[PDB]
DNA sequence: ATCGGATGTATATATCTGACACGTGCCTGGAGACTAGGGAGTAATCCCCTTGGCGGTTAAAACGCGGGGGACAGCGCGTACGTGCGTTTAAGCGGTGCTAGAGCTGTCTACGACCAATTGAGCGGCCTCGGCACCGGGATTCTCGAT
DNA sequence: ATCGAGAATCCCGGTGCCGAGGCCGCTCAATTGGTCGTAGACAGCTCTAGCACCGCTTAAACGCACGTACGCGCTGTCCCCCGCGTTTTAACCGCCAAGGGGATTACTCCCTAGTCTCCAGGCACGTGTCAGATATATACATCCGAT
């Protein structure tokens, strides 16, 4: 049950909406691939630590507290999901 | 089962002192609990480091005062120090 | 396979070039258990001293060092009552390229000059280091008890 | 004859619309699939609490919004209004994310 | 010009070279031996005893451990011996 | 004080003092813990909570609402100066962003 | 005589003479090495205690330190440091 | 390993195991400390120290010097990817900066 | 009482710092901005240093206080102990 | 008749000279006076170890060098060679120091 | 400078639903009294190193000048991006079913803390010689105006 | 495309000095032996929620066409940093002199940890009702072409 090339699920309209919230009025056509690459890098960095945290506790389910701990470790505290 | 604790009731009491007619949802309550826990960890860790630097083995009230001065910005730190000193003075007598 | 192929040519190399004052061979059915004999070096208080030793080869070779031990008795800062050798080549800085001839010669080299810095037994090292001249009599004595 | 707006006004309208709301701008099933793909690239046969995926989505969207603010500032600094990949690269380098 | 089989032996294996790795000290050894020595013994070359940890870290990420030139020269000359393994 | 009431009420606080004392004792911070640290810490925490709740209540009132949601907390934190510096790296879930548009992008007169 | 102060000077010098037998080290470089060792010790031993408080344990074992090494060191340093630590522990036990 | 030898040489290390055990047992980290944790932590510290010292010695030799100075330490650290990432928020006193000139500024 | 000592950071010194930073051309309005940012940084660090000194009941700002203040801000310094 | 270097070829020489050395580029007495002035602004009747002043100088110089590197990149982004205060402002904003 | 559509956003009213605020049982954690001991407060002495001053010498800073190159404004081209519409896709919702794994309870056994005796690893102080700094002279190499 | 003159940098050889490497004495902290209370490892059982599938709307995504306005290159001007020479300022070095306060030691007392008993505060669970979201219909602000 392997999943392949799902990064295309972050479509161009979604990136445009994120830019609109960020305050961008006009967007170049090469922004979308760069945004996909940056998002993939960030997700890999967070999920590696989340999986390490869930592996230390001898579990098979990645809880929300593992994600919160990883985000706090990387320097991006998140309020709302525990802690 | 098991019991899990939180600062929810005290946050609600403070809110009722401040705004007697407003309420608070559940997500906001969770955010407030996270904030209180985070500030607790910050101040306690700074106080621990302060006590370790001076070759002490105790966390007294002046440790917490210095930690509050180091963490919080200017006016926030001033008001927090005033409130903590007032609470300690009312407690000791 | 790998380990046995290494040991066969190690034995062949030892046989075709017999090391001076050291001999070795297989005593058991297999080549994992070996016996060896070492003669005392000329510039040592171990004149005319024969020492027997037994060695076991671990299952993974040469990536793990072999185990050596003394069946006979000798007094040494690096050798205990059981006869185990305290040599950095044997335990810590072992390189897989090292052959049995090199380690068996380093044993005799250590016999020439004991290493007191990291002794297995401390009091024997103290007795050796405090003065060599006083102990040299006991060194020959220990040779007559076992080596001679 | 048909009515149409000059290019730029609808963009400002979208900016005002999406800065007043607080929902999530990425569809949830594709993001969940991407998270699961990366995780199974790390360790096989993993399970995810729904709160974990929700937290990951919140964090990623906040990060992208902040990065786009910095990118907009970088683009404006060069006497432009469009944001280009060099703006993203410069913002990331100055932030120390890639150096 | 063409190297012989004498210089095509692994110091630890005493067999034919497979997936050669050439350390900065110009000590060539087969890949399984390098992996085993790195994992278990010293994180150093078995021959002249110099540290190659930084080189290993640099070349493992970029997949450049194997010596391409020597492997290309060797693989064409002795297909049968490589097949025997 | 009277040495008869509860510790929280003896110091005039609403946040707990016994729970804070236990948390400071069992947190692996120091070998010993004084008897005035929990009161001081509870006072500081209560002051900060009261400040943020006051600002969030004001933000909710400006929106014709009688319930603080994460949006009002985000507005209260970001629209301040010391609270924004104290919580610079903190992400508030369902908080949104402060509305602003750069002056260059607005249409020319 | 002044009060005794502790440092990693002799151990760092032994390591240096192991890697570079003919190279010495000055005093400021030694003071930088001592600070580096202290900083990494604090980092690992402090992030390996949150790892035990998270799981409601009370003992720091070689399983918390291994995971702290995994989390704190970068991609290729955390594969060699973990191997060296495991090798040292195995050599210590047997 | 056999007993009757010092703890640091039983594990094949150079950094002290008793001192690391005491520091772990006195720094307010946890209520109890396992037996194998000091060995692991000392091994990691010694590995990192040797890792930096090798590159520092190489940089010192490239300058025809026989003594490591902070300049050689920073030349070693900042030219290695993992070491630079590990110490990226750290200032080394009397170390300077790497030679780096933007290609636009060079004459045409 | 010392006053107006920010001018000891001369224009040649700022030029040397820029040259080490890799700068080829420098505009004439950059020196006041550099003085301002340097003053802000110094105030921020020295406030924490003096706080650390005062907590220890001392009257001298040792190097340990400076090292701790720098570390607290995310600017760890190697070389002066710690 | 007298020999002159074209504008730009003495700046690169200084760049290469000062990137090859490790000394401190600010005079010590003026910096010490400034440090003492700020400290006496904070708390009166203060004394300073010489190591503290040296550490402050090292930290300040490292910070300024990093800031000037970022400023140079910002200036190069806008297709310039000269650095201007807006470059410093943008670099500090993106790094989060001034926001 | 408006004037008219035309479109989008704002404003007022019915309604209904699910989450928030409150009430109840109880049990586990916090409060109260008592004892023992070591941590920290206070006083006194030592001597280190911080502050202040003077004279010289000279490296670094300050000031002025001539000019070339870079910053900035203005024009023109065309090409990529914004807006709008019709069509295809799969997200979202509701509902059901199954079981894997998180979570809790009971035993008990081995690992880690604590204490006493002891001695060698490591720290402080001294000493000496070689590695590196410095001076002076020559060779090598960019740099620029002129062809 | 180049040749040559003036200037900056690199090599090489000789002299000197101070700090890094090693030795000696000593004291205190790490080691070894022994005992004990409990932390967690293992086995068993509960049951919650994570995973998978199905069908129906319909909302968001996609693809295409037209036009426009913004990015990008080119030219011109001017003025402002840069390189260089001359003069002035004060930094740096060596030296002496005083005393504040950092650091250590000894004594003591009182604040905090640990133990036992007890009881009420807050946590889990259940319930009712009203605050806000949704649908519907007007009212007004704003944008664009055209005078
Ligand atoms: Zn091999
Ligand atoms: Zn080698």
């Amino acid at each position: 049950k392997v999943l392949r090339d799902n990064i295309q699920g972050i479509t161009k309209p979604a990136i445009r909406r994120l830019a609109r919230r960020g305050g961008v009025k006009r967007i170049s056509g090469l922004i979308y691939e760069e945004t996909r690459g940056v998002l993939k890098v960030f997700l890999e960095n967070v999920i590696r630590d989340a999986v390490t945290y869930t592996e230390h506790a001898k579990r098979k389910t990645v809880t929300a507290m593992d994600v919160v701990y990883a985000l706090k470790r990387q320097g991006r505290t998140l309020y709302g999901f525990g802690g | 089962r098991s019991r899990k604790e939180s600062y929810s009731i005290y946050v609600y009491k403070v809110l009722k002192q401040v705004h007697p007619d407003t309420g608070i949802s559940s997500k906001a309550m969770g955010i407030m609990n996270s904030f209180v826990n985070d500030i607790f960890e910050r101040i306690a860790g700074e106080a621990s480091r302060l006590a370790h630097y001076n070759k002490r083995s105790t966390i007294t009230s002046r440790e917490i005062q210095t930690a509050v001065r180091l963490l919080l910005p200017g006016e926030l730190a001033k008001h927090a120090v005033s409130e903590g000193t007032k609470a300690v003075t009312k407690y000791t007598s | 396979h790998m380990a046995l192929k290494r040991i066969n040519k190690e034995l062949s190399d030892l046989a075709r070039d017999p090391p001076a004052q050291i001999s070795a061979g297989p005593v058991g059915d297999d080549m994992f258990h070996w016996q060896a004999t070492i003669m005392g070096p000329n510039d040592s208080p171990y004149q005319g001293g024969v020492f027997f030793l037994t060695i076991h080869f671990p299952t993974d070779y040469p990536f793990k060092p072999p185990k050596v031990a003394f069946t006979t008795r000798i007094y040494h800062p690096n050798i205990n009552s059981n006869g185990s050798i305290c040599l950095d080549i044997l335990r810590s800085q072992w390189s897989p390229a090292l052959t049995i001839s090199k380690v068996l010669l380093s044993i005799a080299s250590l016999l020439d000059d004991p290493n007191p810095d990291d002794p297995k037994v401390p009091e024997i090292a103290r007795i050796y280091k405090t003065d060599r001249d006083k102990y040299n009599r006991i060194s020959r004595e220990w040779t007559q008890k076992y080596a001679m | 004859k048909p009515h149409r707006y000059r290019p730029g006004t609808v963009a400002l309208r979208e900016i005002r619309r999406y800065q007043k709301s607080t929902e999530l701008l990425i569809r949830k099933l594709p993001f969940q699939r991407l998270v699961r793909e990366i995780a199974q690239d790390f360790k096989t046969d993993l399970r995810f609490q729904s709160s974990a995926v929700m937290a990951l989505q919140e964090a990623c969207e906040a990060y992208l919004v902040g990065l786009f603010e910095d990118t907009n500032l970088c683009a404006i600094h060069a006497k432009r209004v469009t944001i280009m990949p060099k703006d993203i690269q410069l913002a990331r380098r100055i932030r120390g994310e890639r150096a | 010009a063409i190297p012989s089989l004498s210089e095509c032996q692994c110091g630890i294996c005493m067999e034919i070279l497979v997936e050669p790795v050439t350390l900065p000290c110009n000590h060539t050894l087969c890949k399984p031996c390098f992996q085993s020595t790195v994992e278990k013994a010293s994180l150093c070359c078995p021959f002249c005893r110099r540290r190659v940890s930084s080189w290993t870290r640099y070349h493992t990420r970029r997949n450049s451990l194997v010596n391409v030139e020597l492997w290309t020269i060797i693989q064409k000359h002795y297909p049968r011996e490589c097949k025997l393994r | 004080s009277a040495k008869a009431c509860t510790r929280s009420s003896r110091a005039g606080l609403q946040f707990p003092v016994g729970r804070v004392h236990r948390l400071l004792r069992k947190g692996n911070y120091s070998e010993r813990v004084g008897a005035g640290a929990p009161v001081y810490l509870a006072a500081v925490l209560e002051y900060l909570t009261a400040e943020i709740l006051e600002l969030a209540g004001n933000a909710a009132r400006d929106n014709k609402k009688t319930r603080i949601i994460p949006r009002h907390l985000q507005l209260a934190i970001r629209n301040d100066e010391e609270l924004n510096k104290l919580l610079g790296r903190v992400t508030i879930a369902q908080g949104g962003v402060l509305p602003n548009i750069q002056a260059v992008l607005l249409p020319k007169k």
